[PDB]
RNA sequence: AUGUGUGCU
């Protein structure tokens, strides 16, 4: 936040709205300054987030952060079947191959 | 439902409709408050069209969960724009607007059973 | 001859070539109809190593009746796609559903988008 | 959902009756030329690339949207077995 | 490539517009800004404030006139008017009637270049000895403004009325998925528009497009 | 850090000294006892399962290492720690139906 | 596979419906028919509602 | 009441643009749509395919090189090769050296109208007698183009690379207020744009404006 | 083609 506060920006209108709703939610304390409200939110792991596809702020603070995620040994291409007509067996006419 | 703010009566006080209302604008009792019988939001914001109340919410003046006054199919109703929005959803879905309002229930929230 | 453009060695396909479903990997016949080895409907990729165990084998097993085996190491790099299985250390398994482009993704007030989106209803 | 199925399920005694009806209709509609249709002038199923569903993309679609109108009649015994088959290949290509 | 625009328009209020095929992501990118403009920008008209003869408070009841003051105030918001010339910025409509009649939006006396786009809206049923003399204010605002924000005290004890300028009743868009032989992830914009009768959905849309263009031309002169 | 070393994933140093030749195929080590012992770095060895086992060098030519200090990384190691995945910026919230 | 082929492939299905089966199928609603939609990716995409039907997560 | 436009472009990489004032909420109605096109569209320039001296497939090593083939290639995606004229569609850069030296990207052989804005980039450290001789083909496309798609075979053993076409790296808008002492509810747009150098933020913003404009024109002739 | 074993559901 200090980066922004210095850079020549501040509490966005959207952030203001989100804070206003967060008050009625009961995460922030009523009475402090927008910066302090955002501080309280940032303490609980939560933070303002924008929709992205609209620019309308997600009315309600949500928790963001970097967690650890692996990719599991299974994939999709390992398990993929889509044959209509193909090989059968001489021993049994049920299709496989 | 928030803090009472200041005072909790309009069960019958004839003065409370014109006076207590101003109170919220002063600082007394907030909007969706159990100020008895109704709340300022039911006095202050009376939306004519059922649709118009929803147009209002797009302008951040009343949330979809604040209790206000609307008018569906011709009669005064005490509810949130969100609930009336649900009602209209259930309507436009099946096109028959009559049974739409009748089959649902607009007095409680919606859950599994509902 | 187009199918043999990869076949470098006398019988063996080249190393570093691209093989695809249906591509000819090894060439050989029996009683003269083609009974070669081709790449199955799954996928090939890029060949990285080719081992051959001839008859003049400096001390190997080799199965009965067989004269020489031809094994191929076809490698391929696969990226995270819709359908792969993702999980953490805390134990939340879950497939990938959609790969929303950078634009229409939840982003902070700072120009930083979010990488992964987890449903709270799983907690 | 499908083209007004509640009208259909009710149009018959058993729900399976409808399936067999729709089916056999589609069959004889495909086998004896796609011309023995009973609603081909304006009220007819159509597609999206061109409007070429007027010819022969789906056989079932046509049956379902056909029975919607009182143009045909089902039943147990209506026409002698062989005669039907013969005259159904006569009257059409 | 190039996207086709397809109209299915019902009368003068509702219209369904579908513009496709679109590039991946351009669906919402185009559909969202317009909806914000349509619900807030379009020039329209509304009843700003009202003065009745024996009504002091907004929550009153006047005998002889069946309907409570507030319900009448709602119907006042339900009408829609149109100005012929740009000159008319603020006009006062004027009404007067008594007896076993009923007031409709047509009974208001025509003031110069003012057109009532909607007449048979029911204002108020009156009983015997039911006396009703009231006046209305009309501005050319842009969108919705709560009554408790302006409250144009035209007369002394006039009543603030929530101004419903926004000609459109509501606007909703959806981005479905269309394919182009090769790819299937091609966005498909389908936007539906609901207006009051002052202006067709098509008009609202054209207005929106223009409003966005004029804004895209501001990023031309640096300083 | 203990996992990677006890599991014989990566290769560590056997005795104190400096770096000789950080190759993508080898790392030669300056033992103070006049000995440079040869280490293979093995790029693509097919695992029993289907994955791949790679060792990639982590020190640069001309640097002093210590006995028991890493020289390369195992198939699941980043600078000597167990690296079984990624650190992605995740936001936990409902999103459409996705 | 060029554009021609794909478009024709949409012309072959239309109202055609496919059967989708679950892992342990148990009750009647264990297999549901749907109309195919040619989507990209590689995995099968299924509607949310019928998950509880044949118990699919 | 006419929108003032302001610029603060610190260098070639960073960019900042300000619009003030806008009426109601029109800050976001402009901020996001630009952000979408800035991150989706806009012509970028990246490495498409690379051919190494002796290396055949992507999964090899090179004597005298700390980084294996894949890790080296990986560094080439984070390389910004800025052109000058639209004619340059396929500039095939070249590079070769030996001896113990961190091959910085500033070692490439310079070309007519081509300048690499990314000089400090680490390609590979060379060992005692480590030699590399490669052809790094550079194309001009748009968006994320997976290497698995195009498969541009420059030589015969040339290995395709993920095509990362997007000169803009990050975008963030803020909406403040003030100006015009009449209506207090006003918008103040501030669009911040971060690019890799190949296109300065100004040029990018302009191109995006053009994209949005052109797309807005599509609502013209119905059916 | 059967058995052993592991993995996922
Ligand atoms: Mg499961």
């Amino acid at each position: 936040f200090g980066k922004r506060k210095g850079e020549g920006f501040g509490v966005d209108k959207r952030e203001v709205e989100v804070l206003r709703r967060a008050e009625k939610l009961g995460l922030v304390t009523p009475g402090k300054t927008p910066e302090e409200q955002l501080k309280e939110l940032f303490l609980q792991g939560k933070v303002v987030l924008y929709d992205g596809r609209t620019g309308e702020p997600i009315e309600g603070p949500i928790v963001v952060g970097q967690m650890f995620i692996m990719k599991l040994y299974h994939m999709v291409e390992d398990k993929m079947h889509a044959r209509s007509t193909g090989p059968y067996s001489l021993i049994t006419q049920q299709p496989l191959g | 439902k928030e803090k009472k703010g200041a005072g909790l009566e309009f069960a019958t006080p004839e003065e409370a409709l014109a006076a207590h209302e101003r109170g919220e604008v002063a600082l007394n009792a907030p909007i969706k408050v159990a100020g008895r019988e109704t709340s300022v939001g039911r006095l202050k914001y009376v939306f004519a069209n059922p649709d118009e109340a929803l147009l209002a919410v797009a302008h951040g003046i009343v949330d979809l969960q604040d209790v206000v006054t609307v008018r569906y199919m011709g009669k005064r109703l005490e509810t949130s724009p969100g609930r009336i929005l649900f009602a209209r959803i259930v309507a436009e879905a099946v096109e028959d607007e009559k049974v739409a309002w009748e089959l649902i229930q607009l007095d409680v929230p919606q859950e599994k059973n509902s | 001859e187009a199918a043999l453009r990869d076949l470098d060695e006398e019988g063996v396909v080249r190393i570093g070539a691209e093989v695809k479903p249906g591509d000819i990997l090894v060439g050989r016949t029996s009683f003269v109809k083609d009974t070669s080895l081709r790449v199955p409907p799954g996928e090939g990729g890029i060949v990285v190593r080719t081992v051959r165990l001839r008859r003049g084998d400096p001390g190997v097993e080799l199965k009965p009746g067989v004269r020489e085996v031809v094994r191929v190491y076809v490698a391929q790099k696969r990226k995270l796609q819709v359908g792969d299985k993702l999980a953490n250390r805390h134990g939340n398994k879950g497939v990938v559903a959609k790969i929303l482009p950078v634009e229409d993704m939840p982003h902070l007030p700072d120009g930083t988008p979010v990488d992964v989106i987890l449903n709270p209803l799983g907690v | 959902a499908e083209p007004g199925i509640d009208k259909l399920f009710g149009m018959v005694d058993s729900k399976y009756r409808l399936t067999v009806v729709v089916a056999k209709r589609a069959q004889q509609l495909l086998r004896h030329g796609f011309k023995n249709t009973v609603l081909e002038p304006e009220e007819r199923p159509k597609m999206q690339t061109l409007e070429g569903l007027f010819d022969d993309p789906n056989a079932v679609t046509w049956a379902m949207k056909e029975l919607l109108t009182g143009r045909l009649v089902f039943g147990e015994n209506l026409v002698p077995e062989d005669r039907l088959q013969k005259e159904m290949e006569r009257l059409y290509p | 490539k190039a996207p086709v625009f397809t109209v299915r328009t019902q009368g003068r209020e509702y219209g369904e517009f579908v513009l496709e095929p679109l590039e991946r992501g351009f669906g919402v990118t185009l559909g969202n800004p317009l909806r914000r403009i349509l619900l807030s920008s379009i020039p329209g008209t509304a009843v700003t404030s009202v003065y009745i003869e024996d009504v002091l408070h907004e929550f009153s009841t006047i005998p002889g006139v069946k309907e409570d003051v507030v319900e009448i105030i709602l119907n006042l918001k339900e009408l829609v008017v149109r100005f012929l010339n740009p000159s008319l910025q603020t006009v006062t409509l004027l009404l007067k009637a008594e007896g076993p009649k009923e007031v409709k939006a047509r009974d208001f006396l025509p003031v110069a270049d003012v057109e009532i786009m909607n007449p048979d809206l029911h204002i108020a049923t009156l009983e015997e000895g039911g006396r009703l003399n009231m006046e209305v204010r009309v501005d050319r605002g842009v969108g919705y403004v709560p009554a408790e924000k302006h409250g144009i005290k035209d007369r002394i004890n006039a009543i603030p009325v929530d101004a419903v300028f926004s000609p459109v009743r509501r606007v909703a868009f959806q981005v479905e998925d269309t394919r182009l032989g090769q790819r299937t992830d091609l966005d498909k914009l389908t936007l539906r528009i609901w207006t009051d009768g002052s202006v067709t959905p098509l008009e609202a849309l054209n207005q929106a497009v223009e409003i966005l263009r004029e804004h895209l031309t501001y990023f031309s002169n640096p300083q | 850090e203990r996992v990677v070393r006890d599991s014989l994933a990566a290769l560590y140093a056997e005795e104190d000294g400096e770096v000789a030749k950080v190759d993508g195929n080898r790392i030669v080590v300056r033992y103070e006892d006049g000995r440079l012992v040869e280490y293979p770095l093995r790029r693509f060895y097919r695992s029993n399962q289907g994955t791949a086992l790679d060792q990639r060098p982590r020190v640069v030519v001309g640097q002093r290492v210590r006995k028991g200090d890493l020289l390369a990384d195992g198939p699941a190691s980043e600078n000597g720690f167990l690296a079984l995945g990624q650190n992605v910026l995740v936001a936990i919230m409902p999103f459409d139906g996705y | 596979i060029k554009d021609e082929v794909w478009d024709a492939l949409e012309e072959v299905i239309h109202g055609k419906v496919v059967l989708l089966n679950r892992a342990p199928t148990l009750h009647r609603l264990g297999i549901q028919a749907f109309q195919p939609v040619l989507v990209e990716g590689q995995s099968i995409q299924l509607h949310p509602l019928v998950c509880e039907a044949f118990n699919a997560d």
